[PDB]
RNA sequence: GCCAAGCUAAUACAUGAACCAACCGGGUGUUCUCCACGUGAGACGCCCAGCGAAUGAAUGACAGUAAAACCAAUGCCUUGCAGUAACACCCAGCAGUGUUGACUCAAUUCAUUCCGUGCGAAAGCCGGCUUGUU
């Protein structure tokens, strides 16, 4: 039953003394859940990077377009 | 500083100039002026009544809506020079 | 109430399956005004590159081509050539003639060689035999075809 | 096998081509679909760059298209009417890229009902039980779209002329538009 | 596909001998043509000279001490063309690939902080995904978000520890160019015209600082600064002049008498 | 060259990650608050709104004219038109602007669709220190 120490109950082996205790495969150690987390994590964030990258960007085409509106609207303005 | 207030989000369709008259009532109004934006300008007697207004409706519902109220560096008195410079070549275009 | 229908064409519709532009529809009752002629159709007709004129029939004309370089997805590419047409005796093909002078080093004297091609000839242009033409470098369009009528002199 | 190569053609000139090489993969040809009316069989083929050719065997559905309202709905293909290569590809029911085919209009005539409130018959769609704001919408949409006798008709009637214009042996599936305007006027005679 | 490369097949300005090698790096796949490149191995071994073999070049290229563009590479043969920063933090060499007025590739030695500051040619503009405006540049690079002036055939000085671009010049006439391509290339010059023929390739009119008139295809050309008397980045020792091949010849010869 | 039975793994095969986590539009509701008595406005419920692929519709530019009335609607000043980007808000310029010599191309929005013939953060491995449910 769950939320025990697996690495106690394994069969080992002795051969003729050593004992042949297998690798415990899918053993997820806080160290394996630290960059699962992580992985996760960066991939949000670097899609929130893009977002500002494409914001200012569009402050960028947008700012130069306002400039130009009311430079046009100021030579108007003389006429 | 200055007297004008910036009032959001009044909607013209949804409210009446009564109605958005109530809100600004007991604090003098020198002129409303409604927009499509929905929002609202409306000039103040009293430029300190208006530094006052705005902590007054600092975080108000008014018809369901909470309201964002800030102070408009617009004034009246600009205006209505422009409105008397408008009248004057008004009248010039009318002549053409 | 009831949407007035473009009538069907006799002298384009003759092939048994209705001929029709790829690139653009032509039965809406709003046009785009994106595509449309002077006459109130509805037309696909680019422009080519290299400084060529659209002619005014691949404008304003009724026909439909899908190997037309005006009025189709045929792009006009490598090399620019220039003929006189040899035979006009096939349907929307003629055939061109290169005629060049070799040059023999052995003995220093050129001599009288030419060339066949055959390229495709849209119905916006109706050369003549012995006319002048210009040809561009198109996609294979049929077993001997990879150039397209550009201008008729 | 099947080769797309031109050393087996004659020259312009009718002579003979002397082959120096074998055959190679790079030019093969495959066995065409024949697809068919009926209930959905497909065969997946590898294609060059491992990509996958979806080979349609059967075909009885597809999304087709009302151009002139940039609408398109899944709609049952009742039946093949015409073919510009052959009789014989109307008469075995093949499902080809620009075949004339007849699909359900039950779901053109739900969607015209529910857009514009005009019931070509008059589950199913109500257009009374709209709220009183959405009759506004219909007026606005009423005046900007008037649609066809010709193809109201077809709407009536319960099945619409099409035309496929997917490949059904290369993508594995048969789309297609409704037939409008000359075109259906078109296809209308040779069917008579 | 092929996986060999002959050794009289090899480019000419690799420099290795006939008799030596019977074959040559292949340049794998990468930022650079293998046509227009020089292999790590080849510039680890016959150009810097640090390896002996090809069998202690991988020893040095494997240990990731070679970097390019602010990035190790472990590939002997990794592409490793033209205007490319390679740093050897070990020995701290810093220097950039440039073509001297001979053509042939030169190990232009950088100073400080000039290792930063580097150049690409923007070579096709187009969209990605979400509209985004990508430009794709000589080097392979695509930049994600370029200046919305940046066109096809300018040059933008892109920042290899920052990842980001920094100024753009645009290719007009009066602009300093740099020769990329033929026996014309290296040789830094100012665009006095260019004429462009639709279709056809664009022919580069320029004129040297020393007023010699010469031409080549603008595919080769490539901007260096905004004139000729200021550049932004340092260039081989020759400065971009081609001189006589007489006066090359005399100059030389007096020179090695010199020493005697 | 070969079968049958017992285990046992993987980065072999399959399945699958809700919250943390946005902007964005289309179709709607006999739904609630209002204005005069409908191009009316606002909230909320549900149906879709990922990359790619299939079909259709719109974009993917103009570049051979100068002034007034008239009517309906909508902006404004004040209670008739001078000024003026676009927009009925939470964003008062978060695109009116891809490219090529030329594109039925790139890319975007809208409607239907993907049935093995697609898509995980391999649900993966290893290292360092301060040895850390970031
Ligand atoms: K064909
Ligand atoms: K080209």
């Amino acid at each position: 039953s769950r939320t025990e120490d697996v690495r106690k109950y394994v069969v080992r082996r002795r051969v003729v003394d050593r004992l042949k205790a297998p690798k415990i495969q899918r053993l997820i150690t806080p160290r394996v859940k630290a960059r699962r987390a992580k992985k996760a994590k960066d991939a949000i964030a670097k899609v929130r990077a893009s977002a500002a990258e494409r914001r200012e960007y569009l402050r960028l085409i947008a700012s130069n377009r306002r400039a130009l509106r009311q430079r046009d609207h100021s030579k108007k303005h003389t006429r | 500083n200055s007297s004008c207030v910036f009032v959001s989000p009044i909607f013209r369709p949804s409210t009446t100039k009564a109605q958005v008259m109530e809100l600004f009532a007991g604090v003098k109004v020198q002129r409303l002026r409604m927009y499509r934006q929905n929002f609202a300008y409306a000039y103040l007697d009293s430029p300190a009544a208006a530094k006052k207004f705005v902590e007054e409706k600092n975080g108000t519902e008014f018809r369901g809506h909470t309201l964002r109220v800030a102070l408009s560096a617009r004034s009246l008195e600009k205006l209505r020079a422009r409105q008397e410079a408008a009248n004057v070549v008004i009248a010039a275009h009318r002549h053409y | 109430q009831y949407y007035h229908a473009h009538a069907v064409d006799a002298t384009i519709q003759h092939e048994k399956a209705y001929q029709r532009q790829t690139a653009v529809n032509e039965n809406m009752h709003r046009p785009s005004r994106k595509h449309v002629n002077k006459s109130g159709h509805i037309r696909y007709s680019k422009k080519i590159g290299l400084g060529f004129k659209t002619p005014a029939k691949a404008l304003n004309g009724k026909y439909i081509d899908r190997k037309c370089p005006f009025t189709s997805n045929v792009v006009i590419r490598g090399r620019i050539l220039r003929g006189v047409v040899h035979s006009t005796k096939m349907h929307r093909t003629i055939i061109i003639r290169r005629n060049y002078l070799h040059f023999i080093k052995k003995y220093q004297r050129y001599q009288k060689r030419h060339k066949s091609l055959a390229v495709h000839c849209s119905p916006a242009f109706d050369p003549k035999q012995g006319d002048e033409v210009v040809i561009g470098q198109c996609r294979p369009l049929s077993k001997t075809i990879r150039y397209n009528v550009l201008e008729v002199v | 096998g099947i080769v797309r190569s031109r050393l087996h053609k004659r020259k312009i000139t009718g002579g003979k081509t002397k082959i120096h090489r074998k055959r190679m993969k790079a030019e093969l040809g495959r066995l065409p679909a024949n697809t068919r009316l009926g209930a959905r069989r497909v065969s997946p083929v590898r294609a060059r760059g491992g990509n996958f050719k979806i080979r349609a065997l059967r075909l009885d559905t597809g999304n087709f298209a009302w151009a002139s309202e940039a609408i398109a709905h899944r709609v049952r293909l009742l039946d093949v009417v015409y073919n510009a290569t052959s009789n014989e590809l109307v008469r075995t029911k093949t499902l080809v890229k620009n075949c004339i085919v007849a699909v359900d209009a039950a779901p053109f005539k739900r969607w015209y009902a529910k857009h514009y409130g005009i019931d070509l018959d008059a589950d199913k769609y109500d257009v009374n039980k709209a709220s009183p704001k959405l009759q506004r919408e219909w007026t606005r949409r009423r005046r900007n779209h008037r649609v066809e006798k010709a193809i109201a008709d077809q709407l009536r009637e319960g099945r619409v002329l099409a035309r496929i214009t997917s490949r059904p042996g290369q993508s594995g599936r048969a789309d297609g538009i409704l037939l409008e305007g000359a075109e259906l006027q078109f296809y209308l005679k040779r069917l008579e | 596909a092929k996986k060999h490369l002959k050794r009289l097949y090899a480019p000419k300005d690799w420099m290795l001998s006939k008799l030596t090698g019977v074959f040559a790096p292949r340049p794998r796949p990468g930022p650079h043509k293998l046509r227009e490149c020089l292999p790590l191995l080849v510039i680890i071994r016959n150009r810097l000279k640090y390896a002996l073999n090809a069998r202690e070049g991988e020893m040095i290229l494997r240990q990731g001490l070679v970097h390019v563009d602010n990035h190790p590479r472990r590939d002997g043969k990794y592409p490793a063309g033209f205007m490319d920063v390679v740093e050897i933090p070990k020995t701290g060499d810093r220097f950039r690939l440039m073509y001297d007025v001979k053509g042939r590739f030169a190990l232009v030695n950088l100073s400080e902080a000039e290792a930063q500051i580097k150049l690409m040619k923007v070579v096709n503009l187009y969209t990605a995904t979400g509209r985004v405006p990508v430009a794709v540049t000589h080097d392979g690079h695509r930049i994600r978000y370029p200046d919305p002036h940046t066109s096809i055939g300018d040059t933008i000085v892109y920042n290899v520890k920052e990842k980001k671009c920094v100024d753009l010049i645009k290719n007009r006439q009066g602009k300093a160019v740099i020769v990329t391509g033929g026996a014309n290339r290296g040789r830094i010059g100012e665009i006095v015209k260019v004429e462009c023929h639709p279709g056809a390739f664009n022919i580069a009119h320029l004129k040297d600082a020393s007023g010699a008139e010469f031409a080549t295809r603008a595919a080769n050309i490539f901007v260096i600064g905004k004139d000729l008397n200021n550049l932004q980045v340092t260039v081989p020792k020759q400065q971009g002049l081609r001189m006589n091949v007489i006066q090359e010849r005399e100059e030389r010869l007096i020179a090695a008498e010199a020493r005697k």
